[PDB]
Formats: structure tokens, C-alpha cells, sequence
């Protein structure tokens, strides 16, 4: 059957600055089959205010989906999202980096 | 809104 | 200018753990506006856009009925799926649907489809003339001589070529402030060394709509296709969407690379330089 694997990223509605309210998104695409863990971390702990998007699927018919919680960015605060999916042998944690 | 005609495969 | 509605459906079986799952949601354009989750609690198909919540009562009943009619019809194609493929019930599979029309500037008419998947791959699709079938192997020809003799086609291109068209008009109009945008991208590029001798030069675009763009990097005028990494379009969740694309080049080298956006809200595509 066919598999594909979830492309992962992590980044801020807006460019983020220390002490201002944003939101964390972490977006999974190119996925199949649907099935997906997907956990927000805070300095590696699971974030609970978290939503996210209805299921929806591209041309290729690979799934999408958007997770996101509303954060406010500081200079010690770690952020990362952590992914489980058929195609990963472990779970995956892609850690979010302000400076791209 | 969505279709009718919808007939299973 | 350009527009599209479209409905995505996917059911999914879960071997002993009871019904399928079943999700629909529609779009216009790159802006969703409906939703029903068969394992929600309201049993409704839901507004996900504001501009279709003035929509009144006979709508929601009619699309939640329309849409429930559509989960029991997949509901049923799993079943029978695992029959024309003769698998078991020991492991979960997936059914995908998609359909409906695009116009153009003009808000006419352009093309219309209707395509189903099963497991992730082509199962029976519509053919651009809207009166006949293009079946994917030899179990979706079961299916195609069944939807033949039916004529399936001829109801759906009734509804492709006109009613799909008029709702996508009237939501166009509806919501307008939110539909009838286009925000250009903002752009820039980043540069970090990787080491004393490479730097990752990456060229974004954030806040834009609709989302689709074209980023791409030139090396003394050439392109660098091989050579790029190009992330997917990306929601930033406030309706806007972001991408970028890097290269990582020898430090020193950096004039000689460009980086080019296209996108409908540039009155002219932008070319980024380090100098
Ligand atoms: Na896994």
C-alpha cells in the first residue's frame, strides 16, 4: 500500500519578538495515510491548548493538516513539534528555529 | 453547496 | 482573477473499532468555508468561513443532509472495495473524493472534475469532457461499467457546468473583502554561514494570498533547480500563506545569485539581490 511520509514545519504566524503574543504552527503536508500524532512541545513537554485544521488533501491526494496554539515567544523558551506517522520509525521532533 | 448524483463505486 | 470551489472527502475504516471515519470540508479558492466530521457531536455540516454563516436554515439542513448522504454512499464503497481487490478486514483503508468547477477573470465557466482515490492512488476520474470515464485498473472498470449504465456523468456534468458555478459566484460575491483579494507577498532574503566557506542564502515570501507563487533562485542568470530546497506553501492561519526556498553557496559567491518571485498580486515579478 502506498505510504508517504508527513513534511514537517515549524514556525510563527508572525516574525516573533520576545514578550509579544503570536502563534505557533506547526504544519504537516505530502502525508498517506491520514493517521498522525502530531504534539506542540514546550522545553519538551506537550503543549495542551492545542487546535487544528480539518483534514484536507492535495491534487496528489497526499493529506495536509495545520496544528497551532496561541504563544508568546521568550529568549529561554524551546519550541518543537513531534510527529508520529506509519512512515517514521520514531517519532519525529523538528525543533522551531526563529532564525531562518 | 454540494452535488447530488453521488453513487456508490 | 481566476476561481475554484471544491469539495475533499476522505472515509477511512478502522477494522473493529466501529463505523468509519468520515471528514468532508469545501473550499474557495485557498479558503475553506465548510465542514462535517462524521464523529463530531453535531451531527451538522459547520460554517468555517464568516461570509457563509448569513446563509440560512434551509442551507444547513440541505447541506447536512446532502453531506451525511454522501458518508453512508462511502461508507458503503469500503466495503465494496475490499471486494473488488479481495482484501480482509485486518488492516484499515482510505477513500478520497474531489470534485467541482473553476472560472476564470470573467467568473465563466473554465473546466470542471471529479476524481476518486482509493489508498492514495487514482481509482475512476472524470474525463474533461464531462461525459466519460478514465478508470485507473481493472477493478475501477467494474465501477465505470456500473456508473455507464446509470449515467452518472450526465448528472454530474449537469451540476459541474451550472449549479457548482452559480453557488461559487454567489459566495464570491457573499464574501468578497475575504474572496475577491489578492495580498502580494512580502519578501526578502536571509544569509547564515554554515561554516567559513558555504553560507545557506534563503528567499522568502510571507502574507500572501491566494497561495499560489513561484520562488525561484538564479545562479548568473541561470536556474538552480537541482540545487534548491523549496519548502511547501504553508498557512501562516490567519488566511495568508508563506514559503521560501535556500541554497547553500561558497561564501564570497553571494552577488552572484538572485532570487525570483512570481505571484497574481505583483503588478511585476520582483528579483532579490545581495547587491
Ligand atoms: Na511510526
Amino acid at each position: 500500500m502506498i505510504q508517504r511520509t508527513p513534511k514537517i514545519q515549524v514556525y510563527s504566524r508572525h516574525p516573533a519578538e520576545n514578550g509579544k503574543s503570536n502563534f505557533l504552527n506547526c504544519y504537516v503536508s505530502g502525508f498517506h495515510p491520514s493517521d498522525i500524532e502530531v504534539d506542540l512541545l514546550k522545553n519538551g513537554e506537550r503543549i495542551e491548548k492545542v487546535e487544528h485544521s480539518d483534514l484536507s488533501f492535495s491534487k496528489d491526494w497526499s493529506f495536509y493538516l495545520l496544528y497551532y496554539t496561541e504563544f508568546t515567544p521568550t529568549e529561554k523558551d524551546e519550541y518543537a513539534c513531534r510527529v508520529n506517522h506509519v512512515t517514521l520509525s520514531q517519532p519525529k521532533i523538528v525543533k522551531w528555529d526563529r532564525d531562518m | 453547496a454540494l452535488g447530488i448524483g453521488i453513487l456508490t463505486v | 482573477g481566476s476561481h475554484s470551489m471544491r469539495y475533499f472527502f476522505t472515509s477511512v475504516s478502522r477494522p473493529g473499532r466501529g463505523e468509519p471515519r468520515f471528514i468532508a470540508v469545501g473550499y474557495v479558492d485557498d479558503t475553506q468555508f465548510v465542514r462535517f466530521d462524521s464523529d463530531a457531536a453535531s451531527q451538522r455540516m459547520e460554517p468555517r468561513a464568516p461570509w457563509i454563516e448569513q446563509e440560512g436554515p434551509e442551507y444547513w439542513d440541505g447541506e447536512t443532509r446532502k453531506v451525511k448522504a454522501h458518508s453512508q454512499t462511502h461508507r458503503v464503497d469500503l466495503g465494496t472495495l475490499r471486494g473488488y481487490y479481495n482484501q480482509s478486514e485486518a488492516g484499515s483503508h482510505t477513500v478520497q473524493r474531489m470534485y467541482g468547477c473553476d472560472v476564470g477573470s470573467d467568473w465563466r465557466f473554465l473546466r470542471g472534475y471529479h476524481q476518486y482515490a482509493y489508498d492514495g492512488k487514482d481509482y475512476i476520474a472524470l474525463k474533461e469532457d464531462l461525459r466519460s470515464w478514465t478508470a485507473a485498473d481493472m477493478a475501477a472498470q467494474t465501477t465505470k461499467h456500473k456508473w455507464e449504465a446509470a449515467h452518472v456523468a450526465e448528472q454530474l456534468r449537469a451540476y459541474l457546468e451550472g449549479t457548482c458555478v452559480e453557488w461559487l459566484r454567489r459566495y464570491l460575491e457573499n464574501g468578497k473583502e475575504t474572496l475577491q483579494r489578492t495580498d502580494a507577498p512580502k519578501t526578502h532574503m536571509t544569509h547564515h554561514a554554515v561554516s567559513d566557506h558555504e553560507a545557506t542564502l534563503r528567499c522568502w515570501a510571507l502574507s500572501f494570498y491566494p497561495a499560489e507563487i513561484t520562488l525561484t533562485w538564479q545562479r548568473d542568470g541561470e536556474d538552480q533547480t537541482q540545487d534548491t530546497e523549496l519548502v511547501e506553501t504553508r498557512p501562516a492561519g490567519d488566511g495568508t500563506f508563506q514559503k521560501w526556498a535556500a541554497v547553500v553557496v561558497p561564501s564570497g559567491q553571494e552577488q552572484r545569485y538572485t532570487c525570483h518571485v512570481q505571484h497574481e498580486g505583483l503588478p511585476k515579478p520582483l528579483t532579490l539581490r545581495w547587491e
